[PDB]
């Protein structure tokens, strides 16, 4: 699914229920590269030191008669990546309940040890990791598709800032 | 549409039922007529092991304080300090679509007494009648345990008798809640601490009982057999605790 | 008698020192031998002087004047003499483009800060504001930038004693802009590092042995004390 | 004739030397200019192992909030919690009687780095930086750690060095107290929350260091050894916790 | 529920998203700081080719005002007069059922620039590059043309490069909606007059381009193959066009 | 911790970028091969960072400085020292 | 710097009567120095210490 | 092109023993950086007596 539209999406299946995470990541904007790429991490690109909230949304492409309940859950910096829904939900999280809503949004809180973060790989200014598993399941009734994909965006919130102008690493010419 | 925030956690929904505050009173703290308080840090939502629901389920039973023993803050507190006191937000999500049928009862009962397996008297043994997270289940009929050289000294609740020797129509006297998949896929329950004291030991006893109870059968379409998940989160609320001590390792098997 | 003027910390600390030296060649690029260009990591600890009067203090702040003292020299005297030098000192910052080769797309200084020298003229002198993440400097770090959790592999999770988070301050690229003169060059800059409006915080006792690494370790020299009679003038 | 309390613990003593304020400031909360605030369940005097101080004594070191990592509430706090931020109380006990000789100095370090024993640059591991409840000692003299196939990565403290390579004469330039036989059996220190941020992680980085050395030999009467028990009691103040996460686990070993 | 009425034409639609207004600016007419004016004559909705989305499609795109070249009075005017200015409203329609899967991403560029498939630059002719009312598609991979005796001349839009070598997932930065099959049918765009000049030729430059892509796949119930109709209806706002002169007859073929 | 004082267009956009490179050539006008003078067509998209940084937005407005380091250097060793 | 120009005297220490100590007590006792500045201190002419090395 | 430095060593200051010692770091002592061909460098200094 890299460098076509595939890579966009995220699937969802009417399987049982499963501690298995539907989605990862960690939140390095400017180095991991499923956030590098955004507009956020384009600008962090060109910067040294970054702060603020961050706001992660997500949105159901499915049918209407499709429903269910999802968990996002963001573990804080210095602690073992979530692998379940177990470890998921002794931090922040939030419930998303397609049938009332369609879209769901999650504020990343500013829980830091330093005043700014870095825009590199770094084990100093870890940014946590954010992870989405499963409710219950999703449910969809007969002569319904089965395989759902959903959305994800960023965006900063109003506290964010940036400091330190630099050159990006996704730039280069000949000679 | 609702929205529960508390501590660092958020549940939303757009498929509840408004919600029903036990006996009309919310949590609060002791008035007057050293306290610990992990306030946000404790006051939060655990979500409990997911339950399979099917044609052949007969309901599912857990207790709390007990079912938090291992989550997290308030689980080290209730085994640091000897005394507590807290309140629960409990809810219950159980998902479906319109072509799904079936209806589950949600019962918050207060000293939630269920009758043993064995012929002795209250013989049910402390590691059984706690199960923890993963709760209990109901049996559609009473079976009488005659292992007398290694008795269960289990719990054998019966549907029908809500587990207690009292008819499952009157069960809807305690603070309930009815999740119906035509009209709400969850529902929200507001209990307060209930007990004869103030704060009491958050091991020796337990305050609460969440009993879901298929009130209606299970089905969906035309098919032959269907499953539908029900998640239990729940948060305590106005923790406190009290008498700080050695912590506490209750015996397990 | 008192006065009390050149005590202070910014008269103890607002005199310019020598950090490092930053050597480069002019010569041909078919000279795999020769360095055309080169790159500095930032940092004071490769010095004794300023390294020695920093460590007084546990936290600092302060503003930064660094300037470039710029010197150059042939590799031969028969072959006549060469054109005047012009050299580039680029800034790259944390996460930016290091260069590759002498003329690659990084010396574009699109938005990197640069700083172009003629030789003959004037050091360059450039001031830097308070740029650290945190809210001051940090010169000792008594912890890990990881720590490794019980399950994870014997490769994994492993850092250095106090490792380098606050001190990821960038690095300075120097190269020569000219056409590479038919003689070999050799030049030096000296980086003098003079800091402004100096706040410190936690002192901490003076060095007594010579300086191994950027860390407090030490191997030799442990012997700094002198012989004295006790009853002895 | 001083009386320490705090939280559910009570320290009484007649033999102290007042007490010093670290830098003049006692610990505070961070001012504006969900949290976690365990209050008195967590800040209260822990006991840290006690260690025998004989003639051949060295020195010994601690680190914190390190030393705290499995004192109940504070450490679950700590490994609960991303970010945090508390104060020190430290308190030393050296009981001797009239006819003992020697003197101990402790000193509170900021950011005491200590050197290693190989040849490689900062190469400790976490494991052996970290030591706990039981701290460390001092050598009298550098070893270089030769096992090139097993490398100890173990700290290499010199008491004369006061294990940073500075003379241990101005070792008395952190706030320090001096614990003499024939005038006091006890001291206190209150060291409050030092570092270059507001707050920071509880388990990545170290914030101060409690080093006793032996000032003065320790003699008693005629006889030819004798033994002084030294217990560091220590209680966290103003507790504060942040970015409540899945409990973390360090390496051991 | 929404009523756009313009001029002579009203479209109403009860499975509306709200609507958009690029960059929080209604059109209006040129201010202070002879004219034609056609009025409700111009300013009114024309329809254009419906396409068809399949699980196949990857994408849509037309330009604007190229579009209405010839939707009657707007294009007479667009061709009679050599100066021209004019708002515009885009509505999108996108009929599905409950069993429907789906999303439909609708982007209003301004300067929608895009690759051409030959390897001289900028080598595409007029022809190619205005394609009119039908508009023109999307590929998933770029072709070079190698018919260097008969070259192409045609673009080469690349849906995950959004034709002009920028991620796709960027392209929200343009004023743009989503049509969910699941909540709503149809979007709604209000686009002011976009230039460096005040007023410019209506036939040399286009202000504007609508770049539909499928931001989720079609699917339907548990089918093998579904066609979904999209509409697209445009509509000119505050109509100014100036400079009559000789009817113009830009080339074909 | 806000300020956004860098992060302005003033700050992003003001910072020197090389876009072109103009050579030239002292000697004999006798020799065909060597280039006495150079013309250069203004433009920035010469480059990749700066025309990358413009690029951000479809219109701009803004006024220039112009700023030109030049540089020399010999073909031959073994003719003294030029003027 | 060591010069007669600017002598500061000499600090010495003497027994008065003796060091007693009863039965069963230690006879060999330490003690210790310390040396601090008074308000009026003060220095001037900042120069490079005495006590520094590096290599190369 | 020569560049000359001139380095101020108070009383008890280290004296350079080498080309390139440790002493020309000029950590806490004066100095004065000269390019051939500018102005004459000129300093100014208070009085400095005991
Ligand atoms: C060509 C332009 C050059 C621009 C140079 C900018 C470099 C900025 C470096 C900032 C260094 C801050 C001062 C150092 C702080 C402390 O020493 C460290 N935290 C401890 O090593
Ligand atoms: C590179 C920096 C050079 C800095 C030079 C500072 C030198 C300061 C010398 C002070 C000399 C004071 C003037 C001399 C006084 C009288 O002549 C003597 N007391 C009598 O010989």
């Amino acid at each position: 699914r890299k460098n076509t539209m595939d890579m966009y999406r995220v699937e969802l299946n009417d399987a049982a229920h499963s501690d298995t995470p539907i989605l990862c990541f960690s939140l390095s904007p400017a180095s991991d590269p499923r956030l590098a790429h955004t507009m956020l991490g384009e600008i962090l690109n060109y910067y040294t030191h970054w702060a603020g909230s961050l706001k992660f949304t997500f949105l159901f492409c499915g049918s209407m008669m499709a429903t269910g309940k999802l968990l996002v859950s963001y573990a804080p910096p210095g602690a073992e990546a979530p692998k379940s829904r177990k470890e998921a939900m002794l931090g922040t999280h939030v419930i998303w309940d397609i049938g009332l809503q369609s879209s769901c949004t999650m504020v990343v809180p500013w829980i830091s040890n330093t005043t700014y973060r870095l825009t590199i790989n770094d084990s100093f200014t870890e940014g946590g990791y954010i992870s989405m598993f499963y409710q219950t399941r999703v449910v969809v009734p007969l002569s319904t598709p089965r395989k759902m994909d959903i959305l994800g965006f960023v965006s900063a919130c109003n506290d964010f800032s940036v400091r330190l102008l630099r050159d990006t690493t996704h730039i280069s010419q000949e000679a | 549409v609702m929205q529960l925030t508390l501590g660092n956690s958020t549940i939303t929904t757009q498929e509840a039922a408004n919600s029903v505050v036990a006996y009309g009173r919310w949590p609060e703290y002791i008035k007057d007529s050293q306290p610990t308080e992990p306030d946000v840090a404790a006051c939060r939502f655990y979500t409990l092991d997911t339950v399979t629901w099917r044609k052949e389920s007969r309901g599912w039973w857990w207790k709390l304080p007990d079912a938090l023993k291992d989550m997290g803050l308030f689980g080290q507190n209730m085994f640091y300090h000897y005394l507590g006191r807290a309140g629960y937000t409990v809810h219950v999500q159980c998902n479906a679509s319109k072509f799904h049928q079936g209806a589950l009862g949600v019962f918050a009962v207060p000293e939630m007494c269920l009758a043993g397996d064995s012929t002795t008297h209250m013989f049910t043994k402390y590691e059984n009648a706690n199960p923890g997270e993963k709760g209990g289940e109901f049996k559609g009929s009473f079976t009488l345990d005659t292992n007398a050289t290694n008795p269960a000294r289990n719990f054998c609740p019966v549907d029908y008798l809500f587990g207690s020797g009292v008819l499952a129509g009157n069960a809807f006297v305690y603070p309930h809640q009815i999740i119906n998949l035509r009209t709400n896929n969850c529902a929200t329950l507001v209990l307060p601490y209930v007990n004869s004291l103030s704060i009491d030991s958050m091991t020796k006893h337990n305050n609460w009982g969440i009993a879901i109870l298929p009130l209606a059968p299970l089905d969906f379409a035309t098919e032959s057999s269907t499953e539908i998940p029900i998640t239990l989160t729940i948060a305590p609320m106005c923790c406190e605790f009290n008498g700080l001590r050695n912590i506490t390792v209750p015996r397990t098997q | 008698k008192r006065t009390r003027s050149e005590s202070t910390v910014e008269s103890f600390f607002a005199r310019g020192a020598c950090v490092a030296i930053i050597e480069v060649d002019n010569d041909a690029p078919t000279k795999r031998a020769s360095k055309l260009f080169s790159v500095w990591k930032i940092t004071y600890k490769d010095t004794v002087q300023l390294r020695r009067k920093l460590e007084f203090f546990t936290y600092s702040r302060f503003d930064m004047e660094l300037t470039f003292v710029v010197t150059s020299n042939y590799t031969d005297a028969n072959n006549g003499h060469a054109l005047n030098q012009v050299y580039q000192i680029m800034f790259i910052p944390p996460g930016a483009p290091i260069p590759g080769k002498w003329n690659d797309y990084t010396w574009q200084t699109s938005s990197n800060p640069s700083v172009f020298y003629t030789y003959g003229a004037p050091p360059a002198r450039i001031s830097v504001p308070y740029v650290g993440i945190a809210n001051a400097y940090s010169h000792f770090y008594d912890g890990f930038a990881k720590v490794p959790l019980a399950g994870q592999a014997s490769t994994e999770g492993d850092s250095l004693y106090g490792a380098a988070s606050l001190n990821d301050f960038g690095s300075l690229a120097v190269r020569v802009v000219n056409d590479h003169n038919p003689t070999k060059l050799t030049s030096k800059i000296r980086v003098y590092m003079k800091p402004k409006h100096v706040r410190v915080w936690c002192p901490r006792p003076p060095r007594a042995v010579p300086y191994y690494g950027p860390g407090v370790d030490y191997k030799d020299g442990l012997a700094p004390l002198p012989e004295k009679g006790l009853t002895t003038y």
